[PDB]
Order: C-alpha cells, then structure tokens, then sequence
C-alpha cells in the first residue's frame, strides 16, 4: 500500500515514531472501503447516502458533536452497508442514527442520551429500534470500531505541520472533506489520501508531502477527482470558525458544522 | 453460552458481574463479564463498546486478551482470558517474604512493554493500579481493565484515577492527561512491589499531594517549571525536603533507584517515557538492543 509513502512524523518523546506510524498505516488494512457497495442494494441511489450523511452532519451541529463523531458514523455506515444486501430507503435513517449513536458513545465525554437520538428522528425511529440496530451494526462490523477516519487524518497532518490561523485553515479543509464525503465515489481513495488531497487544495504539494508522506503521484488521481468539489467551495469563500457555548475555544475547530452542501454537491457533480 | 460452566463469581462492576467459567468441552478457563442489557437504558454501555474495540486493536503479550463477544438473549458476554490473580493479591500474599527482585524486574519490564505498546497506539490507560494488573503462574503479567482508556489523537482533558496512583500534575489541576500519568502509576507500583506497602496512600486530594511532597520534596519552579502557576498550587504548601531513595526503597540498587526516580520525576515533560524506561540500565540483564538502521 503506497510503497512510495514516507514517514512525516517528527521525533516523539513518548513513543517510537516508526511504531506509531506503522500502527497508523496498518489501519487501512483492517478498515476497508467499497465505493460500489450500493450495487449490493439495487433499490438505493447514491444521492440517498448524500442526503443521509448531510442530515447526520446537521444533527451533529445541533448537539455540538465532534467531527470525529460524524466521521465515525460515516465509516460505520459505509462499512456496515458493504456487509449487507437489499436494504431499502425506509431503513436508512435508522441505520444512520444508530451509527451516530454508537459513534457518540465512543467519542464524546457526555454523549446525548438515546431518547435524544430518537427525538431528532421526528417520530420515525424509536429508542428500542436504535438499541436493536446498534447491536446489528456492531456485530456485523465484528466490533472493529476504531478506524482512522478522514478527519482524524486531517488532525494528524495539521499536527505535523504545527510541530493564517491554523484553526480556520482546519475548518476550511474539513468543509471540503465534508462535501466530498457526500459522494460515494470518494471511497475509491484511502481516507488518508482524501485528507491529503483536501489539504493540497488549500496549500501546496510541498506542504502536503511534508505533513502526509505521500508523493504527488500518490494523490494526483484523488486531486483530479476532487477538483470540482474544491472549485465550488473556492467560489463561495470558505466559512469562518465559530464559537460554541460550552466548548473551549482551543477545541472549537473540532466541532462538526453544517452548511448547504447538497446544492454545492449538485454544482460540483455538474 | 451453552459450553460454559460458571465456576465462581470473581468480580462485579457498574456494568456487570464477572465470573470464572470453564469451557465444558475444551477445559479452557475464561473470565466472563455479563452485561444485563435489560437494565441498560443507553444500550451497550459506552465503556464496554470502547473497551471491546480497543482490545481488538491492542494485541500484545502484556495486554489481557478479549477472546470473544457473545450476544445471547438480552445479555452481552465479554469472554476474556483468565489469569489466576491480580498484582494486589500477589503482593499481599508476598508481604511477609517479599517478592524476589528478579521477579520484580521481570514484571516491571513486562508492564513497561505493554504500556509502550499502548502509547505507540496513542492510547492512555489512566487506571494502572495493582488491581488492574493480572499475573499467571508462568511469570507473565498483563495490563487489564481498559474501561478508562482514551485515545490521544487530540488532548485528553481532565474532568471533575484511584488517588494512590494519581500523578501530581493531576492533583494540582492540569487541564489535560498525558502519557506521563501512566508512567507515574507504574513508578508507584514499582516502589510498592519493592517495599510491600503503597508508596503514597493518601486519603484526600490534599493528603495525597502532601504525601508525595514529603517523599520527593515540595516542588518549585526549578524542578518543575510552571508549578507555582497551576490551578490548585498554593504558596502556603509546606516546604519538605526530598528523601534519599536509599531510605524510600532500601532493597533497590543504584540502577533501580535511578529508574524509579525518573519514573517519579515531578515535571511531566521530563518524566521518563515507557520506551526510554525499557532502555534503562536497570534492564540490561533482561534485554539487549538491536542494530539500528540509519
Ligand atoms: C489542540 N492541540 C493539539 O491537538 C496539540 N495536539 C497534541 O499534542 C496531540 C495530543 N497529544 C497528547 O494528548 C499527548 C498525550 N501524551 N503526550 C506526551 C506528553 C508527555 C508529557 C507531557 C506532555 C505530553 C501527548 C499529542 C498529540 C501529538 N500527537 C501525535 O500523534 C504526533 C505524531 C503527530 C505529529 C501526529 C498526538 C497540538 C500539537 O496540535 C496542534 C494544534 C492544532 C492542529 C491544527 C489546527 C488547530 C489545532
């Protein structure tokens, strides 16, 4: 996997950087992606997944959940669907909200309560169904719930760079990734490649290589695929970092936000 | 669960009862943690989900193994390998005779290897106490009870860890945890294995701090830059002098005292790391380095 990839981690006092890096690299071997998994569900359409993930992001903003929580839910959803067949549109909300429930229980210190996850479904999902589904998902995933998400790769990269304002740069790159993740074709690229390509669109090949270890040849295809998405974001001006009551300013860039991404998605795919 | 025969209750936590159970067919002995789903208003407890996923990622000889996860009826069973006792019971059983120093050395070496692996995975254990360290009858020791563990891809914040093994930066109000808190715990455990008595058995946060101060000396900006600026630091703290480690841990040689002193350094930024501790001359007899490339 990416034999041309170097190790960008600086020297670490608390661990052996070669071992830390190798563990991060091994995540791609356990956590798979299948950009064509929807072919296993003939009655579904890729736009249904964009709609579901966009709604989950908005749910995350309302409860001020972390970006990691949203991306864990995205990965759980995508890996779970690859293990299933013939799912229909009317069950996607339950699968999605249950994936978010699991993700929030993993990631947040004080996650919203189950009845809160049922509440946002506006009477379409009960708490008992969410409980049933979380177990279906976790068992189908063989309890492998620790992937290195797309957004965690952005934190790794931005931390290598650290070791205008980094927080604002972070949310602007995250917003491009949020748009790309709505298109199921993003799954053709390793999560690390997707994050490096978004960072490249807001920086340079030199910085991208320094913080991610990828050579230009490694991300060229992703970069070309990502071009329409980066262009629609660029034309709008990127969003601004926001403050969140109850969230420390130094953690504000890690809070999931939501904008009108479905329209942007249409303009990009055009 | 048909092939398991419950043998005895060996524990009980917020989320379930723990039983020693024997595979009726193979004769295997396991530790069964039974989670009663009927009573969990939030589904599978967040600590259980986190611990299951972590243990499936962390495979290492010095980390307790999670053998299986079984969902039967309305119960979730976590099947763990069984180790006959924890380090607290072994130390108490050895209090009159003492633990042979080569066994203390082997256990500490193994504990640091398991910890170094967790830190390599960017995971803080945060609850290393003798009750969470399990031994077998073959000389092995393993880290267990990962319920409080947290990944540190981003800072792990402190929220209003057993007192006796709590690092002084935590007691003084640090806003974040670090890998150094785990090293501090092991340092306390290292001393406890040598003396057969907990090193800092405080009965309150301030008693715990003063106990540390009475042994390692009251910190100042010279030995710990930033102490005087910490939230719970008080200029009224009494001024105690550091004690000679020959009195604190008499059975230990110079190499052991050196390692212990580096594991209990006040400054978290300077406290020895798990990987550096493994390279300490105290362990030269039990290990030798590998040729380095570059
Ligand atoms: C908001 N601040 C942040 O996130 C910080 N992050 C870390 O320090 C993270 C968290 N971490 C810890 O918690 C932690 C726990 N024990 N020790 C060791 C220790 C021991 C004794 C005393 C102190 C510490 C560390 C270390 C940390 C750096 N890690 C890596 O894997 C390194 C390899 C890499 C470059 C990717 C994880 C900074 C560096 O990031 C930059 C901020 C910025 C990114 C860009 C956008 C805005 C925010």
């Amino acid at each position: 996997i990416a034999p041309s990839r170097g190790s960008p981690l600086p020297v670490l006092s608390w661990a052996n950087r070669e071992e830390v890096w190798k563990i991060m690299l091994n995540k791609e071997k356990t956590y798979l992606r299948d950009q064509h998994f929807l072919e296993q569900h003939p009655l579904l359409q890729p736009k249904m997944r964009a709609i579901l993930l966009d709604w989950l992001m908005e749910v995350c903003e309302v409860y001020k959940l972390h970006r990691e929580t949203f991306y864990l839910a995205q990965d759980f959803f995508d890996r779970y669907m690859a293990t299933q067949e013939n799912v229909v549109k009317t069950l996607l909300q339950l699968i999605g909200i249950s994936s978010l429930f699991i993700a929030a229980k993993l990631e947040e210190i004080y996650p919203p309560k189950l009845h809160q996850f049922a509440y946002v479904t506006d009477g379409a999902c009960s708490g008992d169904e969410i409980l049933t589904m979380e177990l279906m998902i976790m068992k189908a995933l063989k309890w492998r719930l620790s992937p290195l998400t797309i957004v965690s790769w952005l934190n790794v990269y931005m931390q290598v760079a650290y070791l205008q304002y980094p927080q604002q740069i972070f949310i602007q790159i995250a917003e491009l990734l949020d748009l790309c993740v709505l298109d199921v074709d993003c799954l053709e690229f390793p999560y690390g490649i997707l994050a490096a390509s978004a960072l490249y669109h807001f920086s340079s090949s030199e910085l991208m290589q320094k913080v991610s270890g990828y050579q230009w040849c490694d991300i060229e295809n992703c970069v070309k695929w990502m071009v329409p998405f980066a262009m629609v974001i660029r034309e709008t001006g990127s969003s601004k970092l926001k403050h969140f009551r109850g969230v420390a300013d130094e953690d504000a860039h890690n809070i999931q936000t939501h904008r009108d991404s479905l329209d942007l998605l249409d303009k990009a795919r055009a | 669960m048909e092939n398991f025969q419950k043998v005895e209750k060996i524990g009980e936590g917020t989320y379930g009862v723990v039983y020693k159970a024997r595979n009726k067919l193979t004769g295997e002995v396991v530790a069964l943690k039974k989670i009663r789903l009927d009573t969990e208003t939030e589904g599978v407890p967040s600590t259980a989900i986190r611990e299951i996923s972590l243990l499936k990622e962390l495979n290492h000889p010095n980390i307790v193994k999670l053998l299986d996860v079984i969902h039967t009826e309305n119960k979730l069973y976590l099947v763990f390998e069984f180790l006959h006792q924890d380090l607290k019971k072994f130390m108490d059983a050895s209090a009159l005779t003492g633990i042979p120093l080569p066994l203390i050395k082997s256990y500490l070496f193994q504990l640091l290897q398991g910890l170094a692996f967790c830190h390599s995975h960017r995971v803080l254990h945060r609850d290393l106490k003798p009750q969470n360290l399990l031994i077998n009858t073959e000389g092995a020791i393993k880290l267990a009870d990962f319920g409080l563990a947290r990944a540190f891809g981003v800072p792990v914040r402190t929220y209003t860890v057993t007192l006796w093994y709590r690092a002084p930066e935590i007691l003084l109000g640090c806003k974040y945890y670090s890998t150094a808190v785990d090293i501090w715990s092991l340092g306390c455990i290292f001393a406890e294995m040598v003396t057969r008595r907990a090193l800092f058995p405080g009965d309150s946060e301030i008693d715990q701090l003063f106990r540390i101060f009475r042994t390692l000396g009251t910190p100042d900006e010279v030995v710990w830059p930033g102490v005087t600026s910490m939230p719970d630091y008080k200029p009224s703290f009494p001024k105690w002098a550091r004690q000679d480690f020959s009195k604190v841990v008499p059975p230990l040689d110079e190499d052991g005292r050196s390692l212990l002193s580096q594991m209990l350094h006040y400054d978290p930024n300077k406290r020895i790391s798990a990987k550096a501790a493994l390279a300490h001359p105290f362990f030269q007899d039990v290990t030798k380095p590998v040729p380095h490339l570059r």
